[PDB]
Order: C-alpha cells, then structure tokens, then sequence
C-alpha cells in the first residue's frame, strides 16, 4: 500500500491515470520498460483501423472490446503492468485516454531525471 | 496535457518493436473470432446509439443538413435539429418505439417539405402533410419547403382590402386588413376559436359572391386540440359548404412534439401557394400556445437551456419567422395576400406572459376576450 | 438461457436501467425481475445507449441488487380484458387483487395501444342527465363526451363523481370502468363494498351478471404503477368499446395522478424540467392518455375523470393541460363549499361544448345564460358590498344582488351519497324541474 | 491524420481512476500477497458531503438496504449507480471520510417493533434515547411496508374518542381513521394530540385487552427540550405504559427526521398487524416535508413547488395509508393517525396541507383568531 511519490502533481482524469501509472511502474522498476509500450501502442493505433475502432467506435460491447484487448496480448513479451491496464482502459472504453497519458506520462519522466 | 506534445505523439518515438509485430499479426484472428457481434461500420448512414421520449441521437450521418428529413428503417420519419460533434440529435416525427439501439437511420436528402396546391384545398391534413380524412392521398399537388423565408420590404405593398370576418364586433371596431397578422387572445372558453371560425364561415359566404380573385382561401391549423374537436370542425365546415374553400391542418395532442411544432408551419406552407400565385389567403394558427409548448418540449428534450418559464432563448424568433409570413405582395409578386390569425391562451387573464406578450408585440392587432364580458352576456366578448 | 436476459446495471428509485448485453427490448415492452419478494414487473421507457434499457418499476425496488437477471417478456404489459373482468378488482398489471382467484380473460391486450384515427370519430352531441342541478343548467354533459371535475383537496370532487355513479351508471345500459389512479385505498374499499351491496358487482357464480370492473393503482403504490394504472383502465374499457361494441362509462378518479407520477419518475431519468417542476413531456404523455378515450364509429367511452388542481391553482400546467382534452369541465371551487354550498360548482367557471341553443334548445340556454348574468353581475358588486355595504347600491342592483343570492343558493343540491354524514336525503332533479325552477 | 479521433477523450464513470486502480496495484508482483480492495459486502466512500455519502464497491449491496460505516453510524443505499452507490447517512456526517469503509448489514433499513418498544423514548432509527438499556422484548421489521390493499380493509366502524369535547362531538374520529390536525403555529394542535394519548391511557383500564389502544408518538422536527417536557407528562399522567416515542429532533440530521415518521409507522403497525389498536400522532408533519425537501436539494433533484420534490406527495401517501381498519381474516386491527400540519397565517391552500388533506379523511381546522378569543381549543 506503500507506493513511491510522483514527482510532480498534474491534472484530473487522464493525468492521474499516468500519475498512479508511473506510481506502480516505479515499484517494478520498470518505467523505461512501459513507457516504450505506450509509445508502441501508440504506434499501433496507427496502424490499423481495427484496433482504433476498440476506442472511438461506440457499438462494440465492452464484452468484445475487452475479449479483443486480454486476448490479444497473451503475455507478449510485455510487462504486466501495460496488460493490467490496457484492460482496464478496455472495460470503460476509455482506450482513447492513452494518447493523453502518454503525455503525462512523459511529463512525469523527463521530471524523472530532472 | 496542451496540444504540441500531444501532436509530437504523431511522429513515431517507439525505440522498441517488441509488441507491434507480435499483435499485428494477432489482431485479425483476433477481431474475425466476434465478427458475428460487431455491427457494420457507419459513415453515411446513421446508427442511433439511444432512443428515448422522441428523441433519437444518432451515430454517424456525415453528410446531414440542420432541419433535414431522415428516415429511420422502421418507417417513422425524424428531422435532425442539432448536428453536434459525435451524434445528430433527431426529433422523432411519430411514436418512438418502433426505434431501438443500433437501428439504422437513413439520410433522406430533402429539407422537410410538405405537398402544396390546389389538391390539399378540402383536404384534412396532418402536420407533415399526409391526408388524414380517409380520402385517398394528395393528387394535384406539390412539395414546397416549411421554411421559406418571408417576403421583405420591396415585396409587400400596404394593406388596403378589407377581408372582413363577419364578426360586426370585430368589423367596426378591430378592423382586419387582407394581409394583417391579428391575435385573437383570451382564457379557456372564451370564444377565439368562434371568432376564427365565423371568419371562415364568411369567407365562404363571401366567395360565392365575388369575380374569382378577391375569393379567400382559409386554412386551419389546430395544433393541440383534441381530435373530437377537430372532427367537429370539419363537420361544421361540410355542413356549411366551407370546406370546398378550407384546409385543415391538424396535428392534435395524440401526436408527436415536432409534429405539433411543425403544423403552423405546414399551414403557412399550404397557405403561401395562394399567397404566391395571386390569390388571397386566410390562415388561423389556432392555439399558437401549444405550438410553442410543443417546442418547449422538443427543445428541453435535446438539452437545451431553458429560460422564462423554461422556455428556450429563441421561442420568440419561433413566432416571429412564422407570423411575418403573413403579407401583402406588391403588384410585381401578383398582389396576392395572407392574413394571419393567431390564438393565444391566457391563464386567467393574465396577458403578462411569456408567448403572450411574444405574439403581441409580433402580431399587428389584438383581440382581447374576457371572461367577464362573457358571461355578462356580450358575446363575443370583445375587450 | 443467456438470451433475452439482460441485469440490473443501475435502480434509482423507482427508475431501474436493466444492462441487455445480447438484444435490447423494445420501448414500453414489460421486463419481468427473476428473484424478488413481490412479482416486479419493469416497462422500457428510454434506450440508453451501451446495451442499456431505462425501464419504469410497476412495484417497489427495495430489495433490488445490480445484478438480479432480468427477463424481457417479449411484449408490453398485457392485462386480462372482457366480460371476465366485471366485478373483479385487478391492479395497474392486470393481476386479480380481489382474492375472487384468477380472472376469466376474454384476451389479453397491450396496455399501450395507439389513439382511435380521425376517420373513426362520432360527433353526436346528445345529452346525459346527471340530476345535479347545476351540470344539468349550467353545463350540461354530453352522452359520449369527455367530463372534467376540477377540484382543490376537499371541494368534493370524489362526492361528486360518486353522486354520478350513483345517478348515471345505474340508468345506464353497458358496462362501467372504475380507474382509480392516485387516490385512497379507503375509498377503493368503500366503492367495493357500496357496489357488491348494491348489486352492480356479483361474487361467485353470479360474477357474469356484474356491471363494473374496478381498477385501482391508489397512492400507496410506487409512481410506476400510478402512471400506467389509467392505460389498465383505458384497456378494459377499450375493450368494451371497439370488441365488445358496447357504451361504456369510464369513470377516472383523479387522472392528475397519472401526470404527478410521471413527474415523479422524470426527475430520475435524467430529463431538463419544464415549467414549475412538471416533465417536459406533460401535454405529449397527458395528449396520448386521453385521445385513446373517444366515442368512435363502432363504440362510446362516457368518461367522468376527476382533475385535481394542486394548491387551489388553475394556472398550474397540469389542470391548464387537461382543460383543452374535455367536453364539459365542472371546475369546483373553495369558495363556494366555504359558504356552504354543495356541489361547490364555480358557475361562472364550469363550460360545456353542450351550452349551444342549437343542441338543447333555445329555453334552457337562455335560463343558463341569465343565470350566469345575474352571476356576474353579483360577481362584479362583491368589492362595493364588502368595503361599502349593500345600502349603497342601487335599486336596480339590490335586485340583482337579491336574485344571485337566491339563484345561488338554488344550484346547490343534496346527494344520495352524501346522505350519510349530512342527514338530509339526496334530491334527484329532472331537466324540466331546473328549467323551470330557473 | 489517423490519430486526430483520438486527441480529447470522452468516457463515462467519472471514477475511473478507481477503476483502474484495482487493476493496476495487483500488477505490482509485491501486492498480489493479500492486499484486495474488498468491494463484494464492503466498499470505501469516495465523496462525502452534505448529509450523501457516495461509496465505490458494494457490488451485493440492495436498494434501500442499512449499510453501516465504520465509525457506526449507520446509512442506507439509495442510489445503487453502475460505478458507486448514493448513500444517505442517517446521522452526523462529520464522522465520516474519504477512504472509510462501509459494511452492509444485509437487511433493508429496519426498526425494532413490538412489545419492548412501550415506554421508551426512541430516535428516528430506532436505538432507544431514554438511557434505559437496549429494547429487550423486540424484533426487526421493515420501516417500508406497502400499505394493505382493499380487501385486507374493512370499513371504520369503531370510535376512537379523543376524550376533547369540541372533536369528540363535531368532528367524530374512528378506529382506522386519518385525521389531519391543522393550523398555525401555537393553536393547541400538539394539545389535542396529547389529549387524545392521555385519554387512550384512561380508557385502556375499562376496557378488555383486545379494545385498548397503543399509541406511537413521532415527534419530528421539535425542539429536544418540550420532547422531554412531554416524556415527563406521559410519565406522571401514566400514559407512557401504552406509548412509545419516536424523537427526531431539530438538532438531528434531516434523513432521521424524514425516516422518523416511517419508523413510528412500523412500531405502530406492529399493533395494527397483531389484531390490536394502534393511534399514531406525526406532530409537525410539515417539518418531515422539510426534511425531505433538503434531502431532495443536495442530492440536486429538479424542485417544484415551493421548491419541494416531486415525490413529496408520494412522501405522505406512503405514510398515511398505512393507516386502515384491518379485516376479520387479517386480525382485525387498527391504527389510527393523526398528522399534524402547520400553516403559514392560517394558508390552508398551501402545498404540503393540500397534500396531506388530499390524503387523510377529514381535518381538524384548529383557527388561530378564536385561541387568542380564549375558545380554547380553538376549532373551526
Ligand atoms: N358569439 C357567441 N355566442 C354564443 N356563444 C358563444 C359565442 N362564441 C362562443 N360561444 C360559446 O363559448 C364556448 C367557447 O367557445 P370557443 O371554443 O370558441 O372558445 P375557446 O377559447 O376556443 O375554448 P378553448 O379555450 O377550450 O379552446 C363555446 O361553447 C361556444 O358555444
Ligand atoms: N385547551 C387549552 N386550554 C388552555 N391552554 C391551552 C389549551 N391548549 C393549548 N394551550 C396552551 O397554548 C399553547 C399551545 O401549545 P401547543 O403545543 O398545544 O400548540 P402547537 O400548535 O403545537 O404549537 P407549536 O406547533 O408551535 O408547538 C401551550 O402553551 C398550551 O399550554
Ligand atoms: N355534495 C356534498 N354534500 C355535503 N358535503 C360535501 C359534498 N361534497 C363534498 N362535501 C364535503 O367536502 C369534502 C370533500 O371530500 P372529497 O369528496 O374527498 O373531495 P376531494 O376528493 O376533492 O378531497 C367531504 O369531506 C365532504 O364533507
Ligand atoms: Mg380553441
Ligand atoms: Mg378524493
Ligand atoms: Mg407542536
């Protein structure tokens, strides 16, 4: 219950997402390690149409679209972190707050080697 | 959080291909496994995400007007009023409960427009302009737009021909001109809908009297009333013979909200052809009170802001765009004519209200019926 | 077993939204809860977007957990209409709440049905006899026309319409439908037992020789059942109507009910007010009530529905609503019973479609007429009499004031049913007697 | 271009960051090791404020069920919403905070009924106040019961004398009876209610067990000090051997006042139900409306007249037709109620009194220009 302090405070919403982020990444050690996945998953959002749909598109159930999102990524290589929150972004249909996050996210890493 | 970060997101910084080319590849036998629960993908055509209290929000129609006519798949047309940035909000010209989530809605192309010309002359017509008297449809008749703008200053000419009402109170002391908007106001039972249909008994009184071109048209548009009502009316206009000269427009209370808000102007739209080609027309929007609670109803339920006894901001310019429709043409526009006359219902006496005191300082004269020179036996009761 | 069986996402009071993650209901189909105390029947009201229903409770949600599996019946509420419904009692869901076991349906209809079109309107003005002095002069009710009774908690709106049970639904020849939407369970019981007495409602084998089917939805029912309590009532007498061809009477105690509790359920699904704390959607919901209640070609519906005007205000939007559905409104006033004066009938406020020389002939109009002139004239004299006295006036006016003050105290009335707790007997009064009288 | 649908974010549940944070701490390989936000029978309170705690989890948790807090104060779920559960705390909510837990009892918001409940002074949850120990001889029951329907009624046909001159001979009350008492402020309304409790207790003594009369006493809204006053007069006149007191108090918090009134209703409803006669006095009936209309306004319901809910009507009805004479195959039982109303310069047309007199049976006008004349009491 005990978790690191952000280095500096931010927004409501979509910078608290990446402050509690940062926060749980911190503990692993593993803050380099999921910030090049939310660069990726960016990347990946422009890729295909298919997987921008799972955040823009309003009549996929939240069933599917979480279906989509765990059984796509079956470990991947990737920290569990990315994967515990890509599904829980993916139970709102909040995927679209991740381009958002990325910016707080960078903001609270390069505050992170001052 | 500001945009030029979130723009440099756009230029690639991943530094690591760890997880692009293992989902990738993924994704598809991913997506095909559920393609039996997506629906098909909408950019066109319209999906509505809810529905609820004659209210559609619909998903996508890219290409939609404001105030255009869309169709839904279930058959029951829609008008799209405010076109916001992720949904269209459409007003549902019917009972909406043939409509579910997910149900298509089709983009019919046309602003909405009801049938004019001489074929609705003796017709019994809903607010949208389908014939509701069990007669058949509309032969011998045209589509025309409900929002025509009115005619300005170099296109009307003085209001100088009486059309008298038959009325003498009326006749001596609030005389009426062939182009002149006059209100007709007063409490429940207090004789304005007399008033308009003794003027359109005399118009038929009077058309069978003069050369073809001083002949008035009357059309009635009952919005609210109860269909008894209007049955009523329509039997009192075939006993009479008025009906060969009358329309009348009736969208009652068993109708949707934008059906309600539409007749007046359905009725200015079938009342302008004779205005257009010569002729002089008679046009009584009685009950212009329910009409501006029906757009009090349309407007709250796609959340707008209310105001003066929750009115919207804008339920003047609701009144004021239909009544200035009223006119006198010049001689170069065929010198034809409307004469408008709406009824407003007061509660008890009070002409202090909001759509009262709207359509009074719109209209050009009043006429004011009391409930005390009522029932003292002046009847009509003409303040 | 997954199919057309959605949860329970969300209960705000009497509003619950019901989350349907393989195919939603229609609106106004009937969802039934698997698992509750009592049988808690939901009706879709909105379409929420996210595989949500915004569904209406006809009973009590106490109880009620976000996940309870809810099963969509496939159609709206059904109620048991017919001959097999005179003489029982049944609730806003059609269940027999009578303990006479369960009740013969003829058919079960849809409680939702559209308005009768303008091709299926009867205009026949014929006069209905009430025996009451002033509705008979003053504001006569037509035979198959649409009665208001608008009245200020404690007028006598509820003696009234009994008085009109009593005096029009034993003259009549067809079936009677009681509505009883909003008002005292009391009075429910007292209704039954008045008319098993009387012998309009048999028990048992007799049941089939019954004459009225009561519906009740009073208020201790959720606003969910009181706002659907007059479409059960509607149906039974629908059925009547169109089916059976019969002439119906409908008598509605207190149809403002029916628009408080959809006020009260609005607030909970997420609607912008409208004037002073009503739904927006007041005349759209009370218009598609009362159009379904109309002497077609193939049928008559008498319908007498008492109005109840909230703080003695005729202003408010709910009775300034329902004043433009009726044919002859009775507006009862406070005044009028403060001095004494029963039925406390405002004269110079009650009008009917039925006061026109052509319908009723020339005499009773013109009595009518003078009687409401001499009325206003009185009424324009009550502020020289008060701050001056009536030695001030002027001969012809002491006259005047003389007349109104017997013509006054002449349109009240005792009543059969009021016998009880005033100890007069009840007057019936023929037309001619009024007229004359006048 | 492909990243311009993506650039603002527009979602429900506004407590999302809950949301992710029970998924993202167990991803912590360190706090897999027991450390579970219990959200199935628990939940912690997101905001509080104004008399509405809201609280995340409570996933099994019932509309209109008695949840606890762990400060003790107790609540109920009234807003089961798809994120959080609307909570109305039913005392003082400064013993409440951001992150506590709230426990649900398993049982809708229930009070102690039967025959330990005479002679106690009670809150408007039903926890005794008098400082005589726990109710011992009781039981639990719900304080939202739907009144009895039509056939479970019989007709009133026995009198229950107020033992006052003016109403036992001009007004006659029976047995099932609802009777408003209305009028101004200080025009002996609570007068004629305490009357009408001592006399039950002087007339309980001459008659066989199965005709007396056990009354309930809700006092909302009154000051602490005439409540005692007149636990002290039902002590010394011996009427509080058939009368119990539900007090909720002016210093106490609005959901106990609004819940007093159906507290007393179930107590006295004990009697109703068990073949006996209850008589249930709601002094200052306007004041649970109040109490009921603050509720309403901070949990941003859209008010309507005079600022009152929409439901206020339904707030009474409730109430009073609970009610009723029951019938011979339902014991046959009683409760009688006498709400009291109070009136602004004797404006009877007002809201909550046409309401209420739209509810009850008859009315007692109590005018205030003949209890200055000394015609004491004073009834129109
Ligand atoms: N000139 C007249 N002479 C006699 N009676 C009249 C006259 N004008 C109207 N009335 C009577 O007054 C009553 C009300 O008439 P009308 O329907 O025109 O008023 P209204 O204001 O339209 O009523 P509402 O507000 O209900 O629509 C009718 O019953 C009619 O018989
Ligand atoms: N019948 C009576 N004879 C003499 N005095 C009386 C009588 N009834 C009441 N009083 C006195 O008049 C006052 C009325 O107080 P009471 O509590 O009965 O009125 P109330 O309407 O409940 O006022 P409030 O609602 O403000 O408490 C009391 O002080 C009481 O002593
Ligand atoms: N015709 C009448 N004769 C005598 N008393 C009446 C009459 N009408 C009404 N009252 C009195 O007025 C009150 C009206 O009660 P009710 O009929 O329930 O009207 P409402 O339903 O409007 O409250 C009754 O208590 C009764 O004493
Ligand atoms: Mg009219
Ligand atoms: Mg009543
Ligand atoms: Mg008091």
């Amino acid at each position: 219950l005990k978790l690191p302090t952000a280095p500096l405070q931010l927004s409501g919403t979509s910078a608290q997402i990446a402050t509690l982020l940062w926060q749980v990444a911190a503990k692993e050690n593993q803050l380099d390690k999921v910030q090049d996945e939310l660069y990726q998953f960016i990347e990946l959002f422009k890729q295909h149409s298919e997987l921008r749909r799972l955040a823009t598109d309003p009549f996929v159930p939240t069933l599917v679209r979480t279906k989509i999102i765990s059984s796509v990524l079956k470990d991947s290589g990737a920290s569990e972190i990315t994967k515990k929150l890509f599904e829980a972004l993916a139970d709102e249909g909040a995927l679209s707050a991740l381009l958002e996050v990325t910016v707080n996210y960078e903001e609270l890493m390069l505050a992170h080697k001052k | 959080a500001d945009a030029k970060a979130l723009d440099e997101l756009r230029k690639p910084k991943f530094s690591s291909k760890y997880l692009i080319q293992h989902v990738s590849q993924k994704l598809i036998p991913a997506v095909k496994e559920w393609e039996k629960s997506y629906q098909p993908p909408v950019i066109h055509l319209g999906r509505v995400l809810s529905v609820g209290d004659g209210i559609a929000r619909v998903y996508g129609l890219k290409s939609v007007q404001a105030g255009e006519l869309v169709c839904f798949d279930s058959g029951v047309k829609g008008m799209a009023l405010n076109l916001q940035a992720d949904h269209v909000g459409v007003v549902v010209f019917g009972n909406d409960s043939v409509i579910h989530q997910g149900d298509l809605v089709y983009r019919t192309g046309q602003i909405v427009n009801v049938p004019i010309g001489p074929g609705t002359l003796g017709r019994v017509t809903d607010g949208l302009g389908q014939p509701i008297d069990g007669k058949g449809p509309l032969t011998n008749v045209r589509s025309s737009l409900v929002e025509v703008k009115a005619p300005g200053i170099i296109a009307r000419q003085s209001v100088r021909e009486p059309l008298f009402t038959g009325v003498k109170a009326v006749d001596a002391l609030v005389p009426i001109g062939r182009g002149q908007r006059e209100l007709i106001i007063g409490d429940r039972q207090t004789g304005k809908t007399a008033v308009a249909i003794d003027a359109i008994i005399h118009q038929k009184n009077c058309n069978e009297q003069v050369p073809k071109a001083q002949r008035v048209y009357c059309v009635y548009v009952a919005v609210g009333q109860k269909r008894s009502t209007v049955a009523q009316l329509v039997k009192l206009f075939t006993q009479t013979g008025a009906m060969r000269y009358t329309i009348m427009v009736s969208a009652t209370a068993s109708d949707a909200a934008p059906l309600q808000f539409l007749a007046p102007y359905s009725g200015c739209a079938m009342a302008e052809y004779f205005r257009d080609t010569g002729k002089h027309g008679l046009i009584i929007y009685d009950d212009l009170s329910k009409q501006s609670v029906a757009y009090r109803q349309m407007s709250l339920l796609l959340r707008r802001p209310p105001g003066r006894e929750a009115f919207p901001g804008d339920v003047f310019y609701l009144h004021s765009r239909l009544l200035e429709r009223a006119a006198k043409l010049s001689k170069e526009l065929g010198g034809g004519s409307l004469t408008a006359f709406p009824v407003i219902e007061t509660q008890a006496g009070d002409v202090s209200a909001y759509i009262a005191t709207n359509v009074i300082s719109i209209t050009d004269g009043q006429i004011f019926l009391e409930t005390e020179l009522f029932y003292k036996g002046i009847r009509p009761a003409l303040n | 077993p997954a199919i057309d069986a959605g949860y329970v996402s969300q209960v705000i009071g009497p509003v619950v939204d019901v989350r349907f993650d393989g195919e939603l209901p229609s609106i106004l189909s009937s969802l039934e809860v698997e698992g509750h105390s009592v049988r808690l029947v939901l009706e879709v009201a909105q379409h929420m977007g996210d595989n949500t229903v915004r569904c209406i409770a006809m009973d009590s949600t106490d109880g009620l957990v976000r996940g309870q599996k809810v099963v969509d019946t496939g159609s709206p509420i059904k109620v048991p209409v017919g001959r097999g419904t005179l003489g029982r009692i049944m609730n806003v869901i059609g269940e027999p709440v009578d303990e006479q076991g369960p009740i013969d349906a003829a058919d079960i209809w849809s409680i939702h049905r559209e308005a009768p079109e303008f091709t299926e309107q009867s205009t026949e003005q014929e006069i209905l006899v009430t025996g009451i002095k002033v509705v008979d002069l003053l504001a006569p009710y037509q035979r198959g026309g649409k009665i208001g009774l608008f009245g200020g908690a404690g007028v006598g709106k509820t003696v009234l319409i009994m008085e009109l049970i009593n005096n029009v639904a034993k003259a009549h020849g067809g079936f009677s439908v009681f509505a009883g939407v909003g008002e005292r369970t009391r009075e429910g019981n007292d209704l039954y037992r008045e008319m098993i007495e009387s012998g309009v409602i048999k028990l048992g084998a007799e049941r089939g020789n019954s004459k009225c089917t009561l519906v009740y939805g009073q208020m201790n029912e959720p606003p969910g059942a009181r706002a659907r309590v007059a479409l059960t009532g509607l149906t039974v007498a629908e059925y009547f109507r169109d089916i059976e061809g019969q002439d119906v009477l409908l008598f509605v105690d207190n149809i403002f009910r029916f628009t408080q509790a959809n006020s009260e359920v609005s607030a909970l699904l997420g609607r912008i007010p409208s004037a002073v704390g009503y739904q927006p959607t007041l005349a759209t919901d009370l218009g598609g009530l009362q159009e379904r209640i109309t002497t077609t070609t193939k049928g008559s519906i008498t319908s007498v529905q008492a109005v109840y005007v909230p703080a003695d205000d005729l202003t408010d939007p709910a009775p300034a609503t329902t004043f433009a559905h009726l044919d002859a409104t009775t507006v009862l006033s406070r005044s009028i019973a403060e001095l004494g004066i029963y039925p406390a009938v405002d004269p110079l406020d009650s009008t009917s479609r039925m006061l026109n020389p052509n319908v009723i002939g020339a005499e009773h109009y013109n009595v009518a007429r003078g009687v409401q002139k001499v009325l206003q004239d009185y009424k324009n004299l009550q502020d020289i009499i008060a701050i001056l006295g009536m030695d001030e006036l002027s001969e012809e006016d002491k006259l005047t004031v003389a007349r109104a003050r017997k013509i006054q105290r002449f349109l009240s009335q005792p009543f059969q049913v009021a016998e009880v707790f005033t100890g007069t007997p009840g007057k019936y009064v023929d037309l001619a007697d009024t007229i004359s009288g006048f």
